[PDB]
């Protein structure tokens, strides 16, 4: 099951322009 | 979406447009959770105070889209509905408690670079990620302002808000089946869902396994992007027993 | 405002 893994991003190890903003909020 | 930006191509491949057949118009957002099941808000389908009560043959689902208004030949897929399931305890009279519906497609949709399902959270996911200050992402083709419409899918990242602040922002009774998200007036950044974004997904990217999870569904709001107001989202994990019951009873 | 979709889906 490959839910939640986008063909044009996670499947090719490319990041989208603003997902890092999400990760940076995940602090603690 | 107010104060968002254009999506990248393939950024939200689980995004679904609910499309009214006639007159042809955007009705709502939705999300793809498997090859035959689409998740949305119950208020996209049923809201008697505004004379809304749509049946299966009234709508279509459009998957893989980017452009709002164009027919995106060789990219999007259009699906008919076999059946609608609304939560039996959806509280349309008061506060849209349990604002959730499922739609089973007549035929399975083929996945592609543009069409791919989102994950649903389990208990541990929700616990790890549904915390004040943590940001999720909302997408849609709804209005750009409260009082126009985008050429392509819009995207905005918004922080989950502390439940006492959510409660203190509104006269409506909030429940544990809802959460709110948005910036505070002192935070300076802005952003919200708006009319036509209802039913779309609030997603979070797990830092544990790099997968996207749908934590929320765009539910109700009072205005759009108003200082001191927050958007409200159906708490998907809290309603997952119902999701699972429906798919286990009626799925193929 | 919306482009017509193929007849097949209506
Ligand atoms: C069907 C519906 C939809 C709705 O908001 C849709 C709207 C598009 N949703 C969002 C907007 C901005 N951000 C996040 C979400 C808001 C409402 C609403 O106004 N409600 C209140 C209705 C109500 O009681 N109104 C008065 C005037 C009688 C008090 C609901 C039931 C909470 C109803
Ligand atoms: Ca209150
Ligand atoms: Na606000």
């Amino acid at each position: 099951a490959d839910c939640g893994l986008r063909p044009l991003f996670e499947k090719k190890s490319l990041e989208d322009k603003t997902e890092r903003e999400l990760l940076e909020s995940y602090i603690d | 979406i107010v104060e968002g930006s254009d999506a990248e191509i393939g950024m939200s491949p689980w995004q679904v447009m609910l499309f009214r057949k006639s007159p042809q118009e955007l009705l709502c957002g939705a999300s793809l959770i498997s090859d035959r099941w689409v998740l949305t808000a119950a208020h996209c389908l049923l809201y008697p105070p505004w004379d809304k009560n749509f049946t299966e043959n009234d709508l279509l689902v459009r998957i893989g889209k980017h452009s709002r208004t164009r027919y995106e030949r060789n990219i999007e897929k259009i699906s008919m509905l076999e059946k609608i399931y609304i939560h039996p305890r959806y509280n349309w009279r008061e506060n849209l408690d349990r604002d959730i519906a499922l739609m089973k497609l007549k035929k399975p949709v083929a996945f592609s670079d543009y069409i791919h399902p989102v994950c649903l959270p389990d208990r541990e996911t929700a616990a790890s990620l549904l915390q004040a200050g943590y940001k999720g992402r909302v997408t849609g083709w709804g209005n750009l302002k409260e009082t126009g419409q985008p050429s392509v899918l819009q995207v905005v990242n918004l922080p989950i808000v502390e439940r006492p602040v959510c409660k203190d922002s509104t006269r409506i009774r909030i429940t544990d089946n809802m959460f709110c998200a948005g910036y505070k007036p002192d935070e300076g950044k802005r952003g919200d869902a708006c009319e036509g974004d209802s039913g779309g997904p609030f997603v979070m990217k797990s830092p544990f396994n790099n997968r996207w999870y749908q934590m929320g569904i765009v539910s109700w709001g009072e205005g759009c992007d108003r200082d001191g107001k927050y958007g409200f989202y159906t708490h998907v994990f809290r309603l997952k027993k119902w999701i699972q019951k429906v798919i286990d009873q009626f799925g193929e | 405002d919306f482009e017509e979709i193929p007849e097949e889906y209506l």
